[PDB]
Order: C-alpha cells, then sequence, then structure tokens
RNA sequence: GAAAUUGUUGAAAGGGAAGGGCAUUUGAUCAGACAUGGUGUUUUGUGCCCUCUGCUCCUUGUGGGUAGGGGAAUCUCGCAU
C-alpha cells in the first residue's frame, strides 16, 4: 500500500497527541483542551498520519453546527494541525487538507475556515498556495499563550463544491 | 532488533569486528537525508546509540537519542534506551520519569508497563511503582491489583520489589 | 405478607416468618420488645440465661 | 377489603382525669400566590424574511395542501429572545 497512511485517533494512544503539540507549535495549547476530547457538546474529528507505520502527522478539528447566532463560517473549524517539520515536502498536508475537505462535504457543510498566526509568513504561504482567501486583515488580542502572551490572528476560508 | 542481530557477535568479537561495522554505518549515514530518508536515519541513530552504549560510552549516546527525539518523538524505543542509559549512569529517578513519560503517550501495552514498574521499583519508589502497575490488574476485593498480581503466578515483580524494601531498610 | 415501617436498607436485610405459633401475645410481645436494641451475639447469650434463672424479663404496659 | 383492638418506627404531653367552646405560641402538613400577563424598546437562532418556485385540487377576490436552494445588514410580518 501506500506509505502515507491514515488512522483515526483512539483514547489509548491519546497521549501521543499531546505530546504533537510539545512538539510542533510550542506555547500554544494546554493539557485540559486535549484531556476534554475523549471525555465521557461539539463534534470533534481527530486524524492521525503514519509515515511508514510512524506517527508524524496530527490533525485536530470541531464542527460548529450553530448558524443563528454567526456571521458566516459554519463549517469545519481545523484547531490542530501538527506536522513535524523534518516529515514535509511529502504531500502530507496535502492529504490532511483532503481528508479534511472529505469530512466537511460528508458533513453537509461546505466551508473551512482557519486560525493562523500573524508572525509567521512560511506557513502563512503555504496554506495560502493550497487555496485559501483571508478575511479581512486581523484579529486584535485572540492568540492566548500558556504563560500569558498575546498575538493578533488571521482567518483563511475556502469554499467547497 | 539490529543490534539484536549483532548482539551476541558483540560479545565474542570487538576490536576486529565493530571497528569496522561503525565505519559502514557512518559511511552509510554520511550519504543519507534527514527529510529523504527519515526512518534509516532514525533507526542508524538508533543502531549508533545501542553501539555505543555497548561500548561503555554515555555522553554521545545521549546526544544521539536527543538527536532522535528531537527527530522523531513517536518511538517507545527510544524512550526505553534514554531510561537504560540513565539507569546505567545512576539516574534511576529521572529514567523512571522519562519513561512514565513515554508510558503515558499510549497506554495499551503491558511491556512497557512492567519495565516502568521495574525502573520504579529500581528508583527507590514502591507506591507509585504499585499505582502504576494497579491497571490492567482485575480489581474485585481489593483496593489494588496486588492479589491479581499474586494469583498470576508473579515472580520478577517480588524479587524487584522486595530489592527496594532491602534497600529503604539498609539506608 | 410484607412487614411494617422499616428506616433501613432491604437489600441487606435479612428475615424470617414461621407464623402459626400457639404461644401468647403479652410474652411474644415482651419479650420482642426486650430483645429489641442488642446485638445478635449477645441476643444468643442472653436467652441461655432465662432457663438458668439469672435475668429474668421485667413488664412494661 | 374499611372498625372497635393490640405491635414497631416518627412527633407532643403530663403535680389526682382526658376530651371541648372564644383565641394563640410550638411541631407536622398544604393549595392558592401570577414571581409570569402585557405595553415598548437592545439582542441572536430564524420562519410564510427578498426569492428558483415547483407537484396536486376548488373556482375570483387577492386562488387552497405537498418540498429541495442563493443572501440573510430590513423587518419585527411570526416563535423563542
Amino acid at each position: 500500500r501506500d506509505i502515507c497512511t491514515l488512522d483515526n485517533v483512539y483514547a489509548n494512544n491519546l497521549g501521543m497527541l499531546t505530546k504533537l503539540a510539545h512538539v510542533t507549535v510550542p506555547n500554544l495549547y494546554q493539557d485540559a483542551f486535549f484531556s476534554a476530547l475523549f471525555a465521557e457538546k461539539d463534534v470533534h474529528f481527530t486524524q492521525m498520519a503514519y509515515y511508514s507505520e510512524i506517527p508524524v502527522g496530527g490533525l485536530v478539528a470541531k464542527l460548529v453546527p450553530k448558524k443563528q447566532n454567526e456571521l458566516s463560517l459554519k463549517g469545519i473549524q481545523i484547531e490542530f494541525l501538527g506536522v513535524l517539520p523534518n516529515y514535509r515536502h511529502k504531500s502530507i498536508g496535502s492529504k490532511l487538507l483532503k481528508f479534511a475537505e472529505d469530512k466537511c462535504s460528508e458533513c453537509h457543510q461546505h466551508n473551512v475556515f482557519v486560525y493562523l498566526p500573524a508572525v509567521d509568513d512560511l506557513t502563512k504561504q503555504w496554506f495560502i498556495a493550497h487555496g485559501f482567501e483571508q478575511v479581512g486583515e486581523t484579529v486584535n488580542n485572540f492568540i492566548k499563550g500558556v504563560n500569558g502572551d498575546e498575538q493578533d490572528a488571521i482567518l483563511l476560508k475556502k469554499h467547497i463544491s | 532488533a539490529t543490534f539484536s542481530n549483532v548482539k551476541p557477535l558483540y560479545q565474542r568479537r570487538k576490536s576486529k569486528v565493530s571497528p569496522l561495522l561503525e565505519k559502514i554505518v557512518l559511511d552509510y549515514l554520511s550519504g543519507l537525508d534527514p527529510t529523504q530518508d527519515p526512518i534509516p536515519f532514525i533507526w542508524t541513530n538508533y543502531y549508533l546509540s545501542q553501539h555505543f552504549l555497548f561500548l561503555k560510552d554515555f555522553p554521545k549516546a545521549q546526544e544521539y537519542i536527543d538527536a532522535a527525539l528531537d527527530h522523531t518523538p513517536t518511538l517507545v524505543e527510544f524512550y526505553i534506551l534514554k531510561a537504560r542509559i540513565l539507569k546505567h549512569l545512576g539516574l534511576m529517578d529521572t529514567a523512571a520519569g522519562i519513561l512514565e513519560e513515554g508510558r503515558q503517550l499510549d497506554l495499551q501495552d503491558r511491556f512497557i508497563n512492567c519495565k516502568t514498574v521495574k525502573y520504579f521499583l529500581r528508583a527507590n519508589n514502591i507506591d507509585k511503582a504499585v499505582e502504576v502497575a494497579s491497571l490492567f490488574t482485575k480489581n474485585d476485593d481489593s483496593v489494588n491489583g496486588i492479589k491479581d498480581l499474586h494469583l498470576v503466578e508473579a515472580s520478577w515483580f517480588i524479587v524487584e520489589q522486595a530489592e527496594a524494601y532491602y534497600r529503604l531498610y539498609l539506608d | 405478607a410484607r412487614y411494617g415501617a422499616t428506616s433501613t436498607n432491604p437489600a441487606k436485610s435479612a428475615s424470617a416468618r414461621g407464623s402459626y405459633l400457639r404461644v401468647s401475645f403479652k410474652n411474644t410481645r415482651e419479650t420482642a420488645q426486650a430483645i429489641n436494641g442488642w446485638e445478635l451475639t449477645k441476643a444468643q447469650k442472653y436467652l441461655e440465661q432465662v432457663l438458668d434463672h439469672q435475668r429474668a424479663i421485667p413488664f412494661r404496659r
């Protein structure tokens, strides 16, 4: 089969997922945010991308069915997108985005929005090269760190056919 | 098990075979790539760390295992090797902490749990070792799983715990 | 059948019956009021001293 | 399947009666009260809000029942709010 495989993140290996947030984008997430994912009311989609039977990519998104008290962004919210720097240039992020778009289309949705930092240009250009559109400019005080650091954020949206 | 594949040979050969093997491994690693071939890169790093740990080397082995963890931190064997190196260097508590942190990544394997319990028993930590072991055991008429461990006919656990008791009594 | 007014857990409360007994109401009620409030291991030993004439059973009403 | 009647739990009482009238402390118990009816403004989810309007039946005057979309910053015409 293909060297890049997909798997559903379970609970026993959930502790591995929390490790990804510590080897991708530090100072952004906590521990309760990952502990309350499988704690037995929003729909959460988890995906683990293996490269030659090795966990290399992680995707955690949340579905928002609300539309009454919201402007225009009902769809899959790409929250955690962890890809190691050593595992790039192999269409791994492309496969993750394709799986996200497939899960968005299977949930009767036609909009995918993602939040990105304002002090990062390489990741911004990488996400724009796929086919995203910037929503306005930046957001004043949106990203909250671990110690208490705050910065601006940008929104990238895409319409799914 | 690559090092295992050369484990008995190292018990019979040394200054004649190990230098050639090290040279071949270095020549193979010098032509690899951390991005194009990540799997061969991490396996070569693990083999080099094993070979240097067998040759009574510790700083270079720690450097290699740290580079391997920074390259791919999703392998239990790396944490096991780090715990073994820290145990050989006299750091039992740090090894137990690292191995527990690595075991918390995936809670489905029993070999890693037994290794963690053994390393905690070797680290003068009995209560935490029992609390960790009391998970996959059958809990019925007891607050922990000591009765279950005694009913499954154990031996190594009792031996490792009695040694910790003797060390704590001698201290 | 059933019983009376209970105020405990019926899941861990054993009981018997044995109806049709030609004894005496004034004696059965009195010995039931006297044995009430004591433990089982003490009630089993207190009844052995009644036949030996040591601790009699007084009357109230 | 009710009553005089004894049995347990729970509450009251007591210096030769209890029981009761006018009223009440205390314990137990209990419905009603519109603390949910409306005026008019700020709010969003939104519908018969603009709309592609379809399929099906009585007959004017402005035609009745059945359903999948595009924008929800027009509108309070509607329910929560």
